[PDB]
């Protein structure tokens, strides 16, 4: 049970992420008794249903999914449309619509299209809200991608001093299917995941939508840059380590001069 | 060659130059190109008119001063050569290229083209027989004597975190950003553009940079110190013109931490430094935590390193012992190390002779640089 | 109830697609999953052999020290792996790196010495360019052509550093003086996994056509072609880091907005900040 669960999670880390849905299907076919555990750990990738009455292609998650009935973040139409289930507060319903519109604009601010849906479900001292953003790949080019922004905010409003504790769950996926000749059949999928706390003020000028949107902006750019620098420079070092371009015996004399530098360091210190 | 080797402290904002053995660069004057602004009429009006130094600082309002080292990269190549001739002149060197050995320094992530063009100067126009283009961060390590240190320069158009190991950095874990106090001070002037101060000349802006070096700092609390209302301390121009300062003094350096103030595709040089350190082994990161070296000139603000410390505490994990060395000749730390390496006579193999250029050009430098 | 044969196929597939170095660990994980060693080893034995073949496992027989990459041109079918570099066939435990009893191989020679010269120059280069994993040029005089199968491979496995890089470079060539073709691939398998999986895989399908004059004459020439394709492609990838870093990134997810300044949702929600005219 636990041995298969742990080996399954680390195996998903080891398995090719291009088949995550099919890999998980193969995993359920292997051990179906640990199906929901792996579904809870590794959530579903971004699926899109259409809010036909509102004309909104909306992302699919666990929270909108009333059982197995995906709530639209605009019309609250389940998929299949049920009558009772995933329901935020009425004020939270309208606030959710506002947040969805503004974050669709955010998706246009960084993606200039795509599908994004934020789902909310009220609670007393704050609540939890899942933030989702999906974008396709460069169809105009040889590089393909499947943007999978999976985010969950831990809204914890504090009545004292109108602040609100937040801890946005971070999880972003995208493909780097660059099939360029200079890149070869190069593909990469950053199955990223982070989270960090903050207590932000909720006001008329800084409401929940604005607060969380700012944190989203911050977190996304930070993680994205962290990948681009740390991970990609690291892979560059890996590229140089597996295959060096410079022939040796050239670097040897340079290292001998390096030894002489250390010698001089000892000559003075 | 049996002469005192020339050390060239390639400062972005303030370039310097000197020799071996010394601790302060023999001749100091910043990096700029001061072109004229009028036409000679009276016999007594000097000629050449693209003056540097005493005439520049003297007649700031008469010289259209420009800057070649844009983004830490010289654009007025030929003019910089003539600035070296200004150094070669009776003012600073009083010698020739062919006489003294020379040592050029460099920042990380530099394009080869600049190095090649420089070598063209060095061995064609100038004809130094003993010269090689070295780095700058390792020179600050020579100054500190440290081995596993992170060097952070602070110039005008360059900012780089260099995680070094015994004077031999991982040429991959190093990060480099080509922006500092130039546009930051321009942005501070932009703050004053809102309050009516668009005094556009660079020499007129040199005064603003004198304020940058003088009436500016880094408040650790970002919004708690920015959103409040200041006292607007006054400043007086060379004539003594009253100009208030306000919050701008610490608002503008936030650009280095929040590039969104100018819209730069950077992420805060502090985070970039964190990432420069994070591109190595954890224990090597510990060694770099123990040795944090600062260079350049913009390392002279109040709460500069303090706000940096706070940022690292809010970003880096636990137990990160941020041991930041705070020397004073951070500008000259690179020069100090150049004088140190210049004193090292092992440089014979490390240099590039004139015939070495004749047979390799700059390929020899690219084969010997690290 | 689900049939275990599906698990056999899925297991063999995933074990052939296992990360480099973590292959046996992947096999251990799958053994912890199914725990039916018979059905496991059914597709897993071929997964072992096939993984060694495609992944170019550099098995090194101690009595010869060849570091021969495992491919399809080495086995005798009964685990005995021929060596194009030293004319010996040794049995090999596919489940491990365990090899045994290298029996000499009376083979062609009209190509073996030729690839030995090529492999000598390639080994001198590759060892100055690789650290963990090297080259192995297979030979075969099939279809009236002295077919050079220059298989090259590189890796380094640092799970402490959380990465398992892997390089492979199979080159297809036929010594047919003078019309010969330098065909080749430059397979990559980078496996970083800490806090974001980085399973980077690429290659470079290239086909050149060199003229075969002599053994040592065109040996270094063929190696030079491979050499330049390696240097060029690695250079292209180094440039690809920057070009993708900005182009691909901002193309999919922008770094800053179009205005690049700041996103203030307060003023955005206020007045409906631009949906009126824009
Ligand atoms: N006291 C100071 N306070 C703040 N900034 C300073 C001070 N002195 C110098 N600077 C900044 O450092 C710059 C000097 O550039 P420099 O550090 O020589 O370039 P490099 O980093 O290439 O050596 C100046 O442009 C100035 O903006």
């Amino acid at each position: 049970s636990d041995q298969q669960l742990d080996c399954a999670l680390d195996l998903m880390r080891r398995l090719p992420p291009q088949q995550i849905e099919k890999n998980l299907s193969d995993l359920i076919d292997l051990v179906p008794s640990l199906c929901e555990d792996l579904l809870s750990s590794v959530d579903q990738p971004l699926k899109i249903a259409r809010d036909k009455v509102v004309g909104k292609d909306y992302l699919l998650c666990d929270y909108n999914r009333d059982g197995d009935s995906y709530r639209s973040p605009w019309s609250n139409k389940y998929d299949p449309p049920l009558e009772d289930g995933a329901m935020p507060s009425a004020r939270l319903r309208k606030l959710e619509v506002e947040a969805n519109n503004a974050f669709d604009q955010y998706r246009d601010l960084y993606f200039e299209g795509g599908v994004s849906s934020v789902y909310l479900w009220d609670l007393d001292h704050g609540f939890a809200g899942v933030i989702l953003i999906k974008k396709a790949g460069d169809g105009s080019k040889k590089i393909k991608g499947c943007w999978d922004s999976i985010h969950v905010v831990e809204v914890q409003e504090k009545s004292s001093g109108r602040t609100a504790h937040y801890k946005l769950t971070s999880t972003v996926m995208l493909w780097l299917q660059t099939n360029k000749s200079g890149s070869g059949t190069m593909n990469l999928g950053g199955s990223l995941t982070r989270q960090m706390e903050k207590d932000e003020t909720v006001s008329d000028c800084s409401p929940h939508i604005a607060n969380i949107g700012r944190l989203v902006e911050d977190m996304e750019n930070k993680i994205r840059s962290t990948l681009n620098e740390i991970y990609f420079g690291k892979t560059k070092d890996i590229v140089n380590g597996l295959r060096s371009v410079q022939t040796f015996a050239d670097k040897s004399k340079q290292e001998a001069l390096k030894n002489d530098l250390v010698e001089a360091l000892k000559r003075k210190q | 060659i049996a002469n005192q080797p020339v050390v060239i402290d390639n400062g972005s904002g303030v370039i310097k130059a000197g020799f071996a053995g010394d601790q302060i660069p023999k001749y100091c004057f910043p990096n700029y190109v001061g072109r004229p602004k009028h036409v000679r009429v009276m016999a007594g009006a000097l000629e050449g008119d693209i003056f540097i130094g005493p005439k520049a600082e003297e007649h700031r309002g008469l010289l259209s001063i420009r800057y070649p080292m844009e983004h830490g990269i010289v654009k007025d190549w030929n003019d910089m050569e003539r600035i070296w001739q200004y150094v070669y002149s009776k003012d600073q060197l009083q010698t020739f290229s062919e006489e003294h050995p020379v040592l050029l320094t460099e920042a990380p992530l530099n394009p080869r083209k600049n190095r090649e063009r420089a070598a063209e100067v060095f061995f064609e126009t100038f004809n130094v027989p003993a010269l090689f283009i070295s780095m700058q961060a390792v020179l600050s390590l020579y100054a500190t004597g440290r081995t596993t240190g992170v060097v952070l320069d602070s110039g005008d158009g360059v900012t780089h975190a260099v995680p070094i190991y015994e004077g031999f950095a991982m040429p991959h874990s190093i990060m480099r950003i080509d922006i500092a106090g130039r546009d930051v001070s321009r942005f501070l002037r932009l703050y004053l553009r809102k309050e009516g101060y668009d005094f556009h000349s660079s020499s007129e802006f040199e005064i603003v940079k004198a304020i940058k070096e003088r009436a500016c700092y880094l408040s650790i609390n970002p919004q708690k110190d920015e959103t409040l209302e200041t006292e607007k301390a006054q400043y007086y121009l060379p004539d003594g013109s009253t100009i208030e300062i306000g919050p701008s003094r610490f608002r503008a350096p936030e650009l280095l931490f929040r590039p969104d103030l100018i819209g730069e595709e950077s992420e805060g040089i502090h985070e970039v430094l964190v990432f420069a350190i994070q591109k190595s082994d954890m224990d090597l990161r510990r060694t770099l935590f123990s040795n944090i070296v600062l260079s350049g000139g913009s390392t002279l603000f109040k709460g500069f390193g303090d706000r940096l410390l706070s940022e690292v505490k809010k970003l880096a994990p636990k137990d990160v012992k941020i041991r930041i060395s705070a020397p004073q000749e951070r500008l000259y730390s690179t020069w100090i190390g150049g004088s140190i390496l210049a004193s090292l006579d092992t440089f014979k193999k490390m240099w590039v002779s004139k015939k070495e250029y004749e047979e390799d050009g700059a390929r020899s430098i690219h084969r010997k640089t690290f | 109830r689900v049939s275990d044969e599906e698990k056999v196929r899925i297991a063999a597939k995933f074990i052939t697609h296992a990360p480099p170095g973590e292959f046996n660990e992947v096999f251990n994980d799958v053994r912890l999953l199914l725990n039916n060693d018979n059905l496991l080893r059914e597709g897993a034995a071929h997964a072992f052999a096939q993984y060694n073949m495609d992944q170019f496992t550099p098995v090194k027989i101690e009595g010869y020290e060849d570091q021969v990459l495992i491919t399809e041109h080495g086995d005798l079918g009964n685990s005995r792996f021929l060596d194009p570099r030293n004319k010996i066939s040794f049995k090999f435990d596919h489940l491990r790196k365990e090899a045994s009893d290298p029996q000499p191989e009376e083979v062609d020679g009209s190509l073996k010495s030729w690839r030995e010269s090529c492999d000598s120059a390639l080994r001198a280069y590759v060892k100055d360019h690789y650290s963990n994993g090297f080259c192995t040029v297979y030979a075969k005089n099939i279809d009236g052509q002295q077919t050079i199968i220059a298989c090259i491979e590189s890796h380094q496995f640092q799970p402490k550093n959380f990465w398992n890089g892997r390089w492979r470079s199979e080159w297809k060539f036929t010594i047919t003086p003078p019309t010969a073709q330098v065909v080749g691939v430059l397979k990559i398998q980078v496996h970083y996994y800490e806090d974001g999986n980085v399973q980077l895989v690429s290659h470079k399908d290239v086909q050149d056509s060199v003229t075969v004059s002599n053994e040592a004459q065109t040996a270094k020439e063929f190696i030079k072609i491979i050499e330049h394709a390696e240097n060029e492609y690695q250079t292209a990838i180094s440039e690809n880091y920057q070009t993708m870093s900005d182009t691909t990134f901002k193309a999919l997810r922008r770094q800053l907005p179009v205005t690049r300044t700041k996103i203030d949702w307060n003023k955005i929600l206020s007045y409906k900040i631009g949906k009126e005219m824009q």
